[PDB]
């Protein structure tokens, strides 16, 4: 049982529109304002507007007056927010959150959905996966680092796992970096005993769902 | 038996200040905020601020901050609103108003009678009464170049009231008010009966009578 | 801030009809609102508080409803005493108001025109009055013409309140002319346009 | 709009110590009804925000004693009495007295731990990548704290600039360390022109700057 529910993600093109939804329970739909909040990756929270389901009364943040349109469907107790003329800047997580009603609210945004990720993509480009191997003079009998260079992909995200998930401890998949290329690049690293290099297989599994690309790169010395 | 009685009308020059009072009766003065609302002639309602009569704390409307002051005197259960740096725009009726319930209530169930405040560079003057000549016909008087409001018009000392319209005063660029009083009468008694306007302006004590004829 | 949008600005109904006023509190999450009635020369009077609650002494024909920040005041069987201005209110904000007016049968104005007094000319200025009497609706456009010269900017209008008995209006338009500007002119007219006039009506006199 | 200025953007705190976060509203945010609508929200990593304190000083359902809110008018403070590892996240103040509602900058709570020098590793470009045309040289700094670190590439003893791009992990929730990568991108032509490639790391935990190198081929 949840009070608000949101779909997971949306992949959308610039200039297009996308309609995010937020399924509410009767308990919330009856008495709560439904608020939408933007969070760009790594940035902070930004309030867009809200709507009273019983009346479709709306409130807006002037910056989103033209970007965002709020509606509700009474029969499904679902809140919608249409985002128009999408741009790179609209790539973000959008949250649903309820606000109690009355002579103004009283508590606050006490129940939040889990958010819907929106990615605005102009091109779909799979990644190139290159090995970051430990070189000739890696101190023998110590600890060695190996990794995978996932270069030149667009849009985010890429999932990276090691040995199909069996190897997690000490894995560091770094935040992606946007290059002058306009493409994304990142590296995933893991540290292991040096003595294991001649023996144990080490494979990075890089998945780029935007292009439905699965790549398994073996990292050898 | 709640009652809010305000001071009388005022006339002030631009740049001056005015202090309106509001005496409360029939309840614990300190137990209800006192609000102030004004209304320019022929305009909507405009909130100015409230005062907590128990602490003296105030909130002033953004528009008036810096030239509005609200105070109180719990002993005599009176609230005051002083408006300074007066402008012509500030010509209006100023009301005191009290919430229906305690603390932060905005339901104005109790109102004062209002206090008209005229702000003008003009000085008191008497009206220039002129007749409106008959060409059912129409007789009338023209009350011209007078200040301040109000002026009253009567026809034949109240003998004739049906069909009589005293028009709302109008403020000229001169700064003076001007209005016209008319009356529709049958052409039968144009020669038989006399018609005069009992025009009176208490502020400048100008009682004047003008009779109309073809 | 909060922005209260009251509609309609004017409402023309006959007694016994049902009036419906609307108020919208934008940029607000308050679900409560008050309504006031104001007649000429008196302070506003509280009708409804908390969206649907009537104040003390308010007749049952006054009903108030709210949903979200959309509110309505409904008056069933409009009594003659109910024709006045009405205001919505949320906190410090008042709506623009709704003038609830009595609708009656269209009535054309009986037009009258008066030349300047001669005493007013002994004073040194001239003012010519034009009257539209007992007409309905309130809308009317009056035009002046000096020797067939459509004049502008030197006229002033005044309109009575709706008559309590016959429900009509009267209008006072006064032309202010310099005695120097006036006596050196021949024929000045007052051309009235009204919804109950087939064609516009003109009234005139030679100086 | 009411602007909410939040201080500090980053708040290093040691477990068991007190954390205090400040928020100031550009306007008075005491509402017409007498309430002050300032709330404090916490967004843990990978989670949706949650409401901690409401109406300046009231704890929301299920919020432990060690969270406290104080303030009046425009000046507000959040305090966490005995910080715990599970308190890690971004704290946001929020005003709801004026529409549009507004959130603060967000204050990232960083766990203060003992100094930890990085282990530095260097990776030469792929042989596979080199046929493509580009050459990426990755220098890794692993499990260090604090996050301030200087990365410098030296190509045949010649310093570099405009050539690198850094990336840093979020603070680990368990050991509270950071890890950092510095990628030196270069054309194959340029890469084969020079021989030595080294990244020089400076860090509080290190006695002196550490350098790690390889010779092309
Ligand atoms: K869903
Ligand atoms: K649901
Ligand atoms: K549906």
């Amino acid at each position: 049982q949840v009070q608000l529910q949101q779909p997971g993600a949306e992949l959308v093109k610039p200039g297009a529109s996308v309609k995010l939804s937020c399924k509410a329970s009767a308990y919330t739909f009856t008495s709560y304002w439904i608020n939408w909040v933007k969070q760009r990756p790594g940035q902070g929270l930004e309030w867009i507007g809200n709507i009273y389901p019983g009346s479709s009364s709306t409130n807006y943040n002037e910056k989103f007056k033209t970007k965002a349109t709020l509606t509700v469907d009474r029969s499904s107790r679902t809140a919608y927010m249409q985002l128009s003329s999408l741009t790179s800047d609209d790539s973000a997580v959008y949250y649903c959150a309820r606000l109690d009603s009355g002579d103004w609210y009283y508590y606050g945004l006490d129940y939040w959905g889990q958010g819907t990720s929106v990615t605005v993509f102009n091109q779909i480009k799979g990644p190139s996966v290159f090995p970051l191997a430990p070189s000739s003079k890696s101190t023998s009998g110590g600890t060695a680092a190996l990794g995978c260079l996932v270069k030149d992909y667009f849009p985010e995200p890429v999932t990276v796992s090691w040995n199909s998930g069996a190897l997690t401890s000490g894995v560091h998949t770094f935040p992606a970096v946007l290059q002058s290329s306009g493409l994304y690049s990142l590296s995933s690293v893991v540290t292991v005993p040096s003595s294991s290099l001649g023996t144990q297989t080490y494979i990075c599994n890089v998945n780029h769902k935007p292009s439905n690309t699965k790549v398994d790169k073996r990292v050898e010395p | 038996q709640v009652q809010l009685v305000q001071s009388g009308a005022e006339v002030k020059k631009p740049g001056a200040s005015v202090k309106v009072s509001c005496k409360a009766s029939g309840y614990t003065f300190t137990g209800y905020y006192m609000h102030w609302v004004r209304q320019a002639p022929g305009q909507g309602l405009e909130w100015m601020g409230w005062i907590n009569p128990n602490s003296g704390g105030t909130n002033y409307a953004q528009k008036f901050q810096g030239r509005v002051t609200m105070t109180r005197d719990t002993s005599i259960s009176t609230a005051y609103m002083e408006l300074s740096r007066l402008r012509s725009d500030d010509t209006a009726v100023y009301y005191c108003a009290r919430g229906k319930n305690c603390d932060y209530n905005w339901d104005f169930q109790h109102w004062g009678q209002g206090t008209l405040v005229t702000v003008s560079s003009a000085s008191t003057k008497g009206p220039s009464v002129f007749p409106l000549a008959p060409s059912t016909a129409a007789l009338g008087c023209l009350v011209k170049d007078y200040f301040p409001e109000p002026v009253t018009v009567s026809w034949n000392s109240g003998a004739l009231t049906s069909g009589v319209h005293t028009f709302p005063a109008v403020l000229q660029s001169s700064g003076l008010y001007s209005l016209s009083s008319v009356v529709t009468v049958p052409s039968s008694s144009l020669g038989t009966q006399t018609y005069i306007c009992n025009v009176n302006h208490k502020p400048s004590n100008t009682k004047v009578d003008k009779r109309v004829e073809p | 801030e909060i922005v209260l949008t009251q509609s309609p600005a004017t409402l023309s109904l006959s007694p016994g009809e049902r009036a419906t006023l609307s108020c919208r509190a934008s940029q607000s999450v308050s679900s409560y609102l008050a309504w006031y009635q104001q007649k000429p020369g008196q302070a506003p009077r509280l009708l409804i508080y908390d969206a649907s609650n009537r104040a003390t002494g308010i007749p049952a024909r006054f009903s108030g409803s709210g949903s979200g920040t959309d509110f309505t005041l409904t008056i069933s069987s409009l009594e003659p005493e109910d024709f006045a201005v009405y205001y919505c209110q949320q906190y410090e904000f008042f709506g623009q108001g709704t003038k609830l007016e009595i609708k009656r049968t269209v009535a054309a104005p009986s037009v009258f025109i008066f030349p300047p007094s001669d005493e007013q000319l002994k004073s040194g200025t001239a003012s010519v009055v034009c009257l539209l009497n007992n007409f309905y609706p309130r809308e009317a456009k009056v035009q002046w013409k000096v020797d067939n010269a459509l004049q502008s900017g030197n006229s002033q209008e005044s309109v009575t309140e709706q008559d309590s008995k016959d429900s009509t209006y009267s209008l006072s338009s006064t032309l202010t002319l310099s005695k120097a500007d006036y006596e050196k002119h021949k024929v000045y007219a007052c051309e009235v346009t009204h919804q109950g006039l087939s064609s516009p009506v003109t009234k005139s006199f030679n100086r």
